[PDB]
């Protein structure tokens, strides 16, 4: 649409722009006019598009929380009636998350999936795949909740499949989508044990493959193996 | 809230 | 426009939700709704338009640096020609700005200081207004930036003679004002004197006056003395 | 930069 006259080049270097300014929205807009180019995206230009994003649809979320926290104390017993106002502005951020979760998933589908043939950009779009339905997932209430929730997870697990037999632990695109399949275990698929036996043998089959590295190529690795550590300490 | 990437 | 069809109280009541939820825009929104209804502002919902509309600029403000400060060093001798995307970029980011602030003062202008009779909210709003031209001044460039800083220190000066005819040197709006004034003279109309001498008295009168205080139901105007002190302390 | 309410 909107980016449909600027430069594909002009485009990535507008999101950088954008990203050292905090700038999130518009970078999430200048990515998508990149993608829609219809030219695949590089390693750094797939890093781009996923923090634009994560940012935008993170504020939403946070946003969600605090309005759905508001409105279940208006639903307590003895908790004055203030009306409609509430589950108004809760449904209004809500629609606004949706929206941007369903044009991220559009992107993935049109056409960056199907596109992916090797390993690190195919596990990357099946892990953000997996990610915005789980985001989904967190505000669904009606009939659809099942369905979102198995589309998160065989994203998931076709990212999981691929990045074992593809990837050595210790690949930080492998190591963040078991953090975050592990979380929906956690979180959303109510299953605990598989969210904990998950980070455990992620943790440990990355730390027996640390020598292997350079030292250190691998700060985002250690980052995210520290976060799978701290994961596990929460839950047990 | 757990950590995610 | 879009709030015309809102209950105000509905519309405060919302803003007060963005707020909870760090929801600014939607909070300026609401607010500018509340405002279009017609009805003067109570002092609550006074506070309620000045936060939303400063936190929306206050972000782009500081993106608007990063940017410029981007731009100026591509402008250095030595620099790479990069092409016109930062100058695009900053000037995006630099309309939308200055359409927030048109979009204030028109609130202003349309119809809250004419019907502002008392001294805090006519002080109140002519600050807002000196702060806004304000904004506008920092970014200004062409012809316009003389009117723009003059629009600026006219509405700052007849909100400092109200203020000090109306009220004690502790009011934490006529503290934020003479605050706000006094950065104005330091770094947009180049007069670090005038500056200095504005928040040194402004701080010497308000200490003078500490004693006719309830301890404390002046935690705002305690916070503002303590920003001409940092000020101070910053500028000798 | 200098503070400001
Ligand atoms: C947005 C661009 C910038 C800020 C320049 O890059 C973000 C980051 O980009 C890369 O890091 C990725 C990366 C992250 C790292 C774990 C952050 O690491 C450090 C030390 O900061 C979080 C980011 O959101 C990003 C891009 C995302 C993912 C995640 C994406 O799923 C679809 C899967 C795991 C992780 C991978 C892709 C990391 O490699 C880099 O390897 C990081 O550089 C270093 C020194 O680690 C850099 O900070
Ligand atoms: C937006 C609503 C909320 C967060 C509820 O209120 C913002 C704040 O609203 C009031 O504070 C005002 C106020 C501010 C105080 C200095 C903050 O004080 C403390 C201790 O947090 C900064 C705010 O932006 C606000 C509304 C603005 C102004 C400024 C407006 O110019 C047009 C002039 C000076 C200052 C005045 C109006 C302060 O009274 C209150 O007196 C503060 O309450 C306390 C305990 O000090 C409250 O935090």
């Amino acid at each position: 649409g909107a980016m449909g006259s600027m430069e594909r080049a002009s485009l990535i270097q507008k999101a950088k722009l954008a990203e050292q300014a905090e700038r999130y929205e518009d970078m999430a807009a200048f990515m998508k006019g990149a993608v829609e180019k219809g030219e695949e995206l590089s390693c750094e230009e797939r890093n781009l598009l996923s923090v634009a994003y994560k940012n935008v649809v993170g504020g939403q979320r946070a946003a969600w929380r605090v309005l759905s926290s508001i409105e279940q104390k208006s639903n307590e017993e003895g908790s004055e009636e203030k009306g409609p106002e509430v589950r108004e502005y809760r449904e209004k951020v809500e629609t606004e998350l949706q929206g941007v979760c369903d044009t991220v998933l559009g992107l993935l589908d049109s056409h960056l999936i199907k596109e992916a043939g090797d390993a690190e950009s195919r596990v990357f779009y099946l892990k953000m795949k997996g990610d915005y339905y789980r985001y989904l997932a967190e505000v669904a209430t009606g009939d659809d909740k099942k369905r979102i929730i198995d589309s998160a997870r065989s994203a998931y697990q076709e990212a999981m499949d691929i990045s074992k037999k593809e990837m050595p632990p210790t690949n930080p695109i492998r190591l963040g989508l078991a953090l975050n399949f592990s979380v929906f275990h956690y979180e959303i698929a109510n299953s605990p044990e598989e969210a904990i036996s998950l980070a455990k043998t992620t943790f440990d089959e990355a730390m027996a493959d640390l020598h292997t590295l350079s030292e250190d190529s691998y700060k985002d690795s250690t980052l995210i193996m520290q976060l799978l550590r701290d994961n596990l300490t929460l839950w047990t | 809230f757990p950590a995610t990437v």
